RNA sequence: CCUCGA
DNA sequence: TATAATGGGAGCTGTCACGGATGC
DNA sequence: GCATCCGTGAGTCGAGGG
């Protein structure tokens, strides 16, 4: 089939995924003495591929009889080496972070969306102010809190652990 | 040289800072083996 | 004025030029208002009237009591092409565009 | 110039160093890490503009 | 025939290049006044007018 | 560079010379089987040492590298057909 | 400020408990809560004493907006905006259209706006970031893989700082860094001072860079070779 | 803006502890988790549970994760199921609930209250590899780590047995992380211990030191050789975009020479093999393995053939009698061999 | 980067 | 694993024209 | 409506030197 169109598009956290042949858990690159990549590291190859021709990492498979076959003893796929220019990885968060574009190229998308100012934006982003998702009838001075209001340090914490203050 | 304030214990030493290069006769440099000049810059003068 | 290169770029990139010349978004008579300290042109129609306050050493293309075009230099200067288009519409502006570049 | 950045430097590092480490048996030897100033007079030479 | 061990990693002159040599330096590891950066068994360096 | 037995660079502006001549396949050819089209130009040398005519060129490489990078970016790039069904550039090698 | 209820009998909530007015605290069902508040259960005494405090969902950064993204339904705010498209004032207009634009292109491309924060990070297949061992047997590298390993680095401690119950302060501060180095990858010196490697001034060579510019991809590999 | 600016701020704001704070919040820390070995053994619960339970609940449901050694997925079903099998005990077993949780709390605001002194002490740990940040974090996680083993009872400050552990973490943090091509702990110790003696030999020499010298400086075992390759393996990667790898050319991928002249080598031996029987020359082709990818045995080629493994060989011998003859005589696949 | 050439 | 230790440190800036948010 | 701060652009191909 021909080529026609190219189209461009957000990607999300599943097809990020799908695209992924595996986790990179260790920032770990190659080992120090034999030179070859660590497991679970940026240069795996259980996850991006081998690195010689229809050969796996350990040597148990080096034939192209052996093709989509993934050896059991090391998790190496036996296929073209090509494909280490192809595979992709992915690192899982452990909370979620903003893609800067849609945040730093104004006026932010984000921003735009929300109706969150730039300034309003990073400070949320980059833990500087509390936005309220839920105000569970919390009041602040008289006024009952209202959802995504601006919430300073100072007045979270008086509103979700309480004011006290200790004297000597 | 070292000086305590409160001991007043004074003990001096004549300490290796590495090398200086030096300007050969016809003012250039040898630098890993090969001659290199400086360049005299011109700049803004400090002042008011 | 500009001459060579930075007016050519001027031209294609649309931009509104330094030193501009001020035009008539109508038509309509010229009646020259000048004071010894201040200066203004007004372009009379039979029904409408518009004001356009100038510095005072400006140089008029304009005569008092002439009959001037929508879109009309009044002042000397380069001539915004937006004001060119809002005024007197595209193909005025395809025609100055062109010329102004090729006078270059 | 370049000179007085590596000074700073090496003072930076003497000062680190007075404050960790015995306090009774400090020597100049002791207290002098030389290589950040030779850093500087190096890269002056190998790689300035 | 048997597949050698080692293969042809020779310095040869580059294309468009050439001339007469007039010199040849040569310094090895283990020699005295020599010391390479680390790894480096020999460096070998020729002369082309 | 020549040092490096190096190629000489087709810039922008030697494309825009042959575009404005009207030469699509000497510029086709610049882009695939003269620089990063790999079996573009492993085909055309054995081509030519056969005395055959030089097959036509394929996805350069670097447009690969484009679309990776962009997956890198979290930005999804499909190439499609004019039923706007996905094409794959990769192969299958790429996809699991 | 709080409100101590005394007990003489067993008390039925712990410390840190979160309570509303007229909740079980005490002497089975005897002495309750008059206010909102967190529970103290004084055991030297003998008294459950409420802070008062609200149960209030207020969080930071990309998981806030994630949440405040999800929750937005396109079509309302079209009809929201669009009513603001009549408003006789220019600038509102002009603001309703510059956001409707957005939610449209949204509306149409089938693109979910969540998807501008990320859960899971792509990574660059290798040879697009080598590992390279040079002429003389030395090794050379590209800087996406320094970048990849700060943001591993940051997301492993993070993973295990939450795992290990740390303080607020401390997952805050391991958050923001995780953002920083998300940033630095995609998009190096866009925010903040650009990540450099130690002993250089350099800014290591992001996504970002390497796409745009006259020495960007497009560029140099693309519209020429 | 500047996020150590903003870290500094937000440390500033918890307070620092006076020694009856300090002491108490630790004696409750203590308490707490002796309360929690109680609980272990009335409810017959794992300890381990018992203590994310209280945990979860005195930070809130904003953190409930899964704990990599738990046997159990915690989620806020059971943990409310925990929290109320850990309500229904009576009162003087309901007590050591009550104890775990001030323990949290106090654990809590321990750390909190001593995040400043892993600023002082991470301050110094500048330039060796690590973000000011980074090392902060991981002398966090120290600080952490001492909180949870120290004991009031020997009078000490905490300041003095928190700081052993706050240099054990960000020294361990710079072992660990500081190199793109990873090195174990003991083999940087090695290293820096190599460092320092080169460098106090150039102080005393005048001169950078010999392999030897620095040898000798070493004690026994270190001869020049393991100084050089110790220093070899040590040696860290470059950058490419210094560019500096638009000069370095790809060895892997086969040049289009390469690609041509095992094409025409397949086609030639293809040519020579046609100058054989079919039995002939299928016989070279399983021995070479190039039907299939591999080379078989001769008895699985002569079984393939339904001959005995003798005369297969024999086979395979003639075949390659008659290849030697042809090529001996067109010199075709001479230029071959290299 | 620099210097140099067109 | 225990004396006590509790908020960083680098910082030269000789362009200009564009869109766009930010304020008065 | 009109000043102001931020971001983004500013020729090609060579060669060498690194
Ligand atoms: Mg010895
Ligand atoms: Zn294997």
């Amino acid at each position: 089939k021909e080529v026609r169109k190219v189209r461009i598009a957000l990607a999300s956290p599943e097809k990020i995924r799908s695209w992924s042949y595996g986790e990179v858990e260790k920032p770990e690159t190659i080992n120090y003495r034999t030179l070859k990549p660590e497991r679970d590291g940026l240069f795996d190859e259980r996850i991006f591929g081998p690195i010689k021709d229809y050969e796996c990492a350990c040597g148990k498979y080096k034939r192209q009889r052996f093709e989509g076959k993934v050896c059991e003893r090391c998790g190496v796929e036996v296929t073209k080496s090509i494909v280490r220019r192809y595979r992709m990885g992915h690192i899982e968060l452990a909370t979620p972070a903003a893609h800067i574009w849609f945040v730093k190229d104004v006026p932010s998308k984000i921003g735009t969306l929300l109706d969150l100012s730039a300034t309003e934006l990073e400070q949320v982003l980059y833990f500087s102010k509390y936005i309220v998702l839920d105000p569970k009838g919390a009041i602040l001075n008289g006024v009952p809190v209202e959802k995504r209001q601006l919430l300073t340090d100072e007045e979270y914490r008086e509103l979700r652990y309480g004011k006290q203050e200790t004297y000597p | 040289q070292l000086i305590h304030k409160d001991t007043g214990l004074i003990k001096e030493d004549e300490v290796f800072l590495g090398h200086i290069p030096l300007m050969t006769e016809d003012g250039s440099f040898i630098i890993n083996g090969a001659d290199r000049v400086i360049v005299s810059q011109i700049h803004r003068s400090p002042g008011v | 004025i500009t001459q060579g290169l930075p007016r050519v770029i001027e031209l294609f990139e649309a931009r509104r030029p330094k030193a501009k010349a001020v035009i008539s978004e109508i038509d309509g008579v010229v009646r020259i208002e000048e004071t010894e300290e201040k200066l203004s042109v007004f372009v009379e129609s039979e029904g409408f009237s518009k004001e356009y306050k100038l510095p005072k050493e400006a140089r008029l293309l304009v005569k008092d009591g002439d009959y001037v075009e929508a879109g009309q230099p009044l002042t000397r200067g380069a001539i915004d092409p937006h004001q060119l288009l809002e005024a007197k519409g595209p193909e005025a502006v395809e025609r100055y565009l062109v010329e102004e570049i090729q006078k270059v | 110039d370049q000179f007085r950045v590596g000074l700073a430097r090496l003072a930076r590092g003497v000062r680190e160093r007075m404050l960790m480490g015995s306090e009774d048996s400090l020597t100049p030897a002791k207290l002098v890490n030389s290589r950040p100033l030779e850093a500087a007079i190096r890269e002056f030479f190998s790689r300035s503009q | 025939e048997k597949a050698r061990d080692v293969k042809d990693t020779s310095l040869r002159v580059p294309p468009g290049e050439g001339g007469i040599v007039v010199r040849t330096v040569r310094l090895r590891r283990g020699d005295p006044g020599v010391e390479l950066k680390p790894g480096v068994r020999e460096v070998v360096r020729v002369y082309v007018a | 560079g020549k040092a490096q037995f190096g190629g000489q660079r087709f810039g922008e502006m030697e494309v825009w010379a042959l575009e404005a001549y009207g030469a699509a396949h000497t510029l086709q050819e610049m882009l695939t089987l003269k620089s990063d089209d790999i079996e573009g130009r492993n085909a055309a040398y054995e081509a030519i040492i056969k005395g055959e005519d030089v097959p036509e060129p394929s996805v350069p490489e670097s447009f690969r590298v484009l679309v990776k990078e962009l997956q890198a970016l979290a930005l999804d790039v499909q190439t499609l057909d004019e039923k706007d069904n996905p094409v794959d550039i990769f192969e299958g090698l790429a996809s699991k | 400020k709080a409100r101590v209820y005394p007990f003489e009998d067993d008390v039925e909530v712990s410390t840190g408990d979160r309570v509303a007015p007229g909740d079980v605290l005490a002497d089975g069902g005897k002495v309750k809560s008059d206010v909102y508040g967190r529970v103290e259960v004084d055991l030297v005494r003998n008294v459950v004493r409420v802070v008062e405090s609200y149960d209030i969902d207020a969080r930071m950064g990309a998981e806030a907006i994630q949440q405040l993204l999800k929750e937005l339904d396109l079509e309302a705010l079209e009809k929201e905006l669009l009513e603001e498209m009549k408003h006789p004032s220019r600038a509102r207009r002009a603001k309703a259209r510059k956001r409707l634009e957005v939610v449209r292109a949204f509306l149409d491309s089938g693109n979910r706006p969540e998807w501008m924060i990320l859960e899971a990070v792509p990574v660059l297949p290798p040879d697009l970031r080598p590992m390279v061992q040079v002429d003389g047997g030395r090794f050379a590298t590209s800087d996406l893989n320094d970048l990849y390993r700060r943001l591993i680095n940051r997301n492993n401690r993070l993973k295990k700082l939450l795992a290990q119950g740390a303080p607020e302060i401390i997952i805050r501060n391991e958050k923001r860094m995780l953002q920083e180095a998300v940033d630095a990858l995609l998009d190096n010196g866009r925010r903040g001072a650009p990540v450099t490697n130690p002993g250089s001034d350099r800014p290591l060579r992001s996504l970002t860079d390497i796409l745009s510019g006259k020495q960007g991809r497009f560029r140099q590999n693309l519209l020429g070779k | 803006s500047d996020p150590v600016r903003q870290y500094l701020h937000e440390i500033g704001q918890v307070p620092l502890l006076t020694l009856e704070e300090e002491v108490e919040l630790a004696r409750k820390v203590e308490e707490g988790m002796e309360a929690i070995k109680k609980l272990s053994e009335i409810t017959g619960l794992d300890p381990d549970l018992i203590r994310e339970v209280v945990r979860a609940k005195i930070l809130g449901s904003a953190r409930v994760r899964h704990i990599p050694g738990l046997k159990e997925t915690l989620d806020p079903k059971t943990v409310e199921e925990i929290d109320q099998k850990l309500k229904s005990l009576p009162k003087e077993h309901k007590r050591y609930l009550h104890i775990a949780r001030e323990g949290e709390a106090a654990r809590q605001h321990l750390i909190e209250a001593n995040l400043r002194l892993v600023v002082s002490i991470a301050k110094k740990y500048t330039g060796r590899g690590l973000s000011f940040l980074d090392l902060i974090q991981e002398g966090n996680q120290g600080l952490i780590r001492a909180v949870e083993k120290f004991e009031y009872k020997r009078r000490f400050k905490f300041s003095t047995y928190a700081t052993w552990w706050i240099r054990q973490a960000i020294n361990r943090a710079i072992a660990d992380q500081a190199r793109t091509i990873r090195i174990p702990v003991h083999m940087v110790e090695t290293i820096n211990k190599l460092s320092r003696t080169a460098r106090q030999l150039q102080q005393e020499l005048g001169r950078e030191p010999t392999y030897e010298e620095i040898a000798e400086a070493m004690g026994p075992g270190w001869d020049a050789k393991r100084v050089e390759e110790t220093l070899k393996i040590a040696q860290e990667p470059v950058s490419l975009e210094t560019f500096y790898g638009d000069f370095i050319p790809d060895e892997h991928l086969p040049s289009p020479v390469d690609a041509a002249t095992q094409s025409l080598l397949s086609e030639e031996l293809e040519k020579a093999l046609s100058k054989l029987s079919e039995r002939e020359a299928m016989v070279l082709k399983l021995r070479k393995g190039l039907i299939d990818g591999r080379e078989h045995t001769l008895e699985e080629v002569g079984a393939f053939f339904g001959v005995t493994r003798e005369r297969i060989r024999q086979i395979e011998n003639k075949a390659l009698r008659k290849l030697k003859y042809h090529e001996s005589r067109t010199r075709k696949l001479r230029d071959f061999l290299d």
